[PDB]
RNA sequence: UCGGAGAAAAUCUCCGAAUGAUUAUAACCUAGACUUACAAGUCAAAGUAAAAAUAUCUUGACCCAGAUA
């Protein structure tokens, strides 16, 4: 219950944090965003939350998605909503340990 | 004595473990064989 | 219904990829994160097509292509354009010349001699150990006669003290034509000295087109120079001084890790203790400690402790 | 309908874990991780715990 | 000073110098440190102990190469590419 | 000694420094989309109607090494732009350039039919012989 | 609660707290999770892991337990080899 | 008592669960979070270990009695 957006766009998120909960795929995992068993979306890197539309391409193996995707109007393609976390720090830095 | 008796029993059981696992792996293989032995190997054979 | 259907995953995939690159009103991931020559080419193609043996090998999937000839052809025909990218990729342009881009033209060649006829070609992005580069390499670029030139070696990333700097391993000046022994040795050759645990330092070999003989007295260095501090150098200032008579025409860069020879360089001639660097990550994030960590496991108290040993205070 | 059984490791350890089987299906046996041995070993049904 | 020190036997000294070159100062002395406790008694203990391990591992031949760690694979794979390119 | 002076913090500017160390970040999301983007480099092989192209591109979208049969030098020695041999030959050329740039570890994401294609298998054979690794190592945390 | 006993005139400990919770000298209380030994066959592996843990109590729960026990249960105990020796004090706590 | 659908979140309109079969047998440990009066309930990077990644689809406390080791 209480499915919704736990973190809104622009917020400084720390790793592991949960961004949104959903019974069905209202949003899809984006960049540096993980997917949970229950389909909740959590931050894989500390950063800033960003929502953006993007084209949807499914795994070749799944029959339902390849069939639906294939049977689309040549002109255009369907889209989806994605959630991304923008990493805000470098992985690490080099420091002087000792002079020998 | 308890530890040695505990250790030795594990060693004997573990020593024979590969053979038993192979057998268990073997059986399930034949079990599945029978599944397709008639699902397609015989049932469809007549459906031709 | 009027429009046809893709009927193939590949056709949809290619269409989707192109659309993402195109700009859009809505936010997207990318925002946040002559004639005679042609006739000659066609004639060769017809000759190759006419050859039955070539067709026979192709239909037998036994044919092969000589990489050696293609490599030479690639360098002459379109190699510089690719060479420009690998310079852009590594950021050479955005570092040496503050974002100015110069297309390389001369197919410059460098190789380090190892004992005997086993030359290590220094291409773009190659990996060369400091040990091999102990001595200066052979440079050949077919300058042709009556062709003044100048050669420069630079490490880009270094200068332990100064971040925005770049040492000059050696600068030959007034190089007349292909031959390089005639260049004025403004700076002797220093062996590569990438500090331990500092990653991959990228070294580049750049050549400028020398219009008129200019004495680089302000650039000459006391030979031998083992006072590393003096090797401080920044291309932009140097090029700006001589930009009138200096225009770059060649590139060649390798990246090298630390090696035992580096210890020799720091001690024997640099005459100083070698620095050691280690990759240090920031400490992990913990929410502010609470007096009552409700519903949190016993591990909670360990997260905020400094010493792993017991203390006894007044006891 | 189904029953709760106790699969016991045949590696000589006393490690056991509970599983479910259908009253009709034959006696069960599975490969499972034994922490004491730190290896996969056969677990064979020895006893019923309850009928669930 | 590794070489000058006579309590260590000469064959061991040569092996130690090669294996643990990174810990040898410009003066030729072998500098090892520890900062793992608030007690200097304990700190010195590992320093002294590490010396003992060095002698033993240098005294005893490590014949086993063991499995190749992913870092060794990366070093080996990248090293192999150098030869191919170096073939000129 | 002025020589001994060293800044406490190093500032290694080499863009490929962390990636070569293996410690740089890779995108780990896109679980519901194909293909995954947890790659430092990617190989995209596109078979056009008459031509076959191969690229190596970073996550940021800048191509590094490009080998295409449209290039003049390859064509003069290449019988037919679209062929199994052409796919095998272009792979060899791409490898040497990739070796030249120092790109030893790469990620290839073929489709099921594309993976089964004999030409793609032959192309990967050439890359394996050259020593270009089609699978990158996992990140270091 | 017994506030004034007939014999000794003191408060009395509620021995249901003493048999369920551990008090750290700093002021915290540890407990188990209800149901951690019940119907383990139908509980998920992640659920069982959460149940096995030792957990802290809230401020109001700790305030209640302090009322229900006497001072003797709040003293500093010097047990040799205690496995909670390091958890009896707070470190780097600004609050 | 809890879950699913509508009204649309206050009372109203409807269906189901006190599981079921499948199975690759699904480990230990540990950042950060969701939910929540309490209690119970969710998701999960990193590390290690097994194997050669995967469990897929659709619920009752404490006490007190047991069972085996
Ligand atoms: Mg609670
Ligand atoms: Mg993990």
């Amino acid at each position: 219950k209480h499915y919704g957006i736990k973190k809104m766009e622009g917020h400084y998120v720390h790793a592991g944090n949960i961004l949104g909960t959903q019974r069905q795929f209202r949003w899809h995992p984006g960049a540096h965003v993980g997917l949970g068993r229950n389909k909740c979306l959590y931050a894989l890197e500390e950063g800033i939350v960003r929502y953006t539309k993007d084209v949807y391409v499914p795994n070749p193996k799944n029959t339902e998605a390849v069939d639906l995707v294939t049977s689309l109007p040549k002109g255009a393609v369907l889209y989806k909503t994605f959630v991304h976390v923008v990493p805000a720090k470098p992985e690490g830095t080099f420091k002087l340990v000792d002079m020998l | 004595a308890r530890r040695q008796a505990r250790e030795q029993r594990i060693a004997e059981c573990m020593a024979k473990m590969p053979q038993m696992i192979e057998n268990w792996r073997k059986q399930k293989r034949e079990r599945w064989e029978k599944i397709q032995a008639d699902k397609e190997r015989r049932a469809r054979l007549q459906a031709e | 219904e009027r429009l046809e259907k893709y009927r193939s995953f590949e056709r949809y995939r290619r269409r989707a990829e192109q659309e993402a690159r195109a700009p859009h009103w809505w936010r997207t991931y990318r925002e946040h994160f002559r004639t005679q020559k042609l006739l000659e080419r066609k004639h060769f193609l017809r000759e190759l097509r006419a050859n039955v043996e070539e067709e026979r090998a192709a239909r037998l999937r036994t044919a092969s292509i000589p990489l050696e000839a293609v490599r030479a052809e690639w360098e002459r025909t379109c190699g510089p354009y690719h060479k420009q990218r690998l310079a852009e990729y590594y950021g050479l342009y955005r570092d040496l010349f503050h974002g100015a881009t110069f297309v390389p033209w001369v197919p410059l060649h460098v190789a380090y001699a190892v004992g005997e006829e086993d030359l290590i070609p220094v291409y773009h992005g190659n990996e060369v150990t400091p040990t091999e580069a102990s001595r200066a390499p052979e440079v050949t670029y077919e300058a042709d006669k009556d062709s003044l030139w100048t050669l420069l070696f630079i490490n880009l990333d270094g200068h332990l003290l100064e971040p925005d700097a770049e040492y000059v391993h050696w600068l030959l000046t007034n190089i007349p034509s292909n031959r390089v022994a005639e260049g004025q040795e403004t700076c002797p050759y220093l062996p590569p000295f990438p500090a331990r645990g500092s990653g991959f330092h990228r070294f580049a070999f750049l050549l400028f087109k020398q219009d008129k003989p200019i004495n680089f007295s302000e650039d000459t260095r006391p030979s031998p120079c083992y006072q590393l501090a003096q090797r401080t150098f920044r291309t932009f200032d140097f090029y700006k001084r001589h930009q009138e008579a200096m225009t770059p025409a060649g590139l060649a860069f390798f990246q090298c890790r630390w090696d035992d020879s580096v210890t020799h360089t720091f001690h024997q001639l640099l005459d100083m203790r070698e620095p050691v660097f280690e990759f240090v990550r920031p400490p992990p994030y913990h929410p502010k400690q609470k007096r009552f960590p409700h519903e949190q496991p016993l591990r909670y108290l360990d997260r905020y402790r400094d010493s792993h040993e017991p203390t006894y205070g007044i006891y | 309908k189904t029953i709760l059984v106790k699969l016991v490791s045949q590696a000589g350890t006393g490690f056991s874990f509970n599983h479910k089987r259908s009253r009709l299906r034959e006696k069960l046996s599975l490969l499972h991780y034994d922490p004491i041995v730190n290896k996969k070993v056969l677990f064979v049904e020895q006893k019923k715990i309850r009928s669930l | 000073h590794l070489a000058s020190a006579d309590w260590i036997e000469e064959p061991v000294r040569q092996k130690i110098a090669l294996t643990h070159k990174n810990k040898i100062n410009k003066a030729g002395e072998l500098v090892l440190t520890s900062e793992s406790s608030r007690y200097q008694f304990r700190n010195l203990a590992e320093c002294l102990q590490k010396i003992r391990d060095m002698i033993a591992e240098a005294s005893q031949v490590p014949k086993e190469p063991s499995k190749e760690d992913a870092r060794l694979q990366r070093l080996r794979i990248e090293k192999m590419n150098r030869e191919r390119l170096r073939q000129k | 000694k002025e020589n001994e002076a060293v800044a406490p913090e190093f500032t290694n500017r080499n863009p490929r420094n962390l990636e070569l160390l293996g410690v740089a970040r890779k995108e780990r999301g896109w679980a519901t989309v194909w293909p995954n983007r947890e790659f430092w480099h990617r190989l995209r092989v596109v078979k056009t109607q008459h031509h076959v192209e191969a690229f190596v591109e970073h996550l940021n979208g800048q191509v590094v090494v490009s080998a295409s049969t449209r290039e003049w030098a390859i064509k003069k020695h290449l019988y037919s732009t679209r062929n199994v041999v052409a796919c095998e030959s272009i792979g060899r050329v791409l490898a040497q350039r990739c070796l030249e740039a120092g790109i030893n570890f790469m990620v290839y994401q073929p489709t099921p039919w594309e993976a089964s294609s004999d030409s793609i298998k032959r192309l990967q054979n050439a890359m394996t012989e050259s020593g270009v690794m089609l699978r990158e190592p996992r990140r270091i945390y | 609660l017994t506030y004034c006993s007939t014999r000794k005139g003191k408060r009395k400990t509620v021995k249901s707290v003493v048999h369920r919770f551990l008090r750290l000298h700093s002021g915290l209380w540890l407990r188990r999770k209800a149901g951690y030994k019940k119907k383990l066959w139908k509980k998920s592996t992640a659920r069982k892991k959460r149940l096995r843990e030792f957990v802290f109590c809230s401020k109001t729960q700790s305030k209640l337990l302090d009322k229900m026990t006497t001072s003797f249960w709040k003293r500093r105990n010097w047990y040799a080899g205690d496995p909670y020796q390091m958890y009896h004090d707070r470190t780097n706590l600004r609050v």
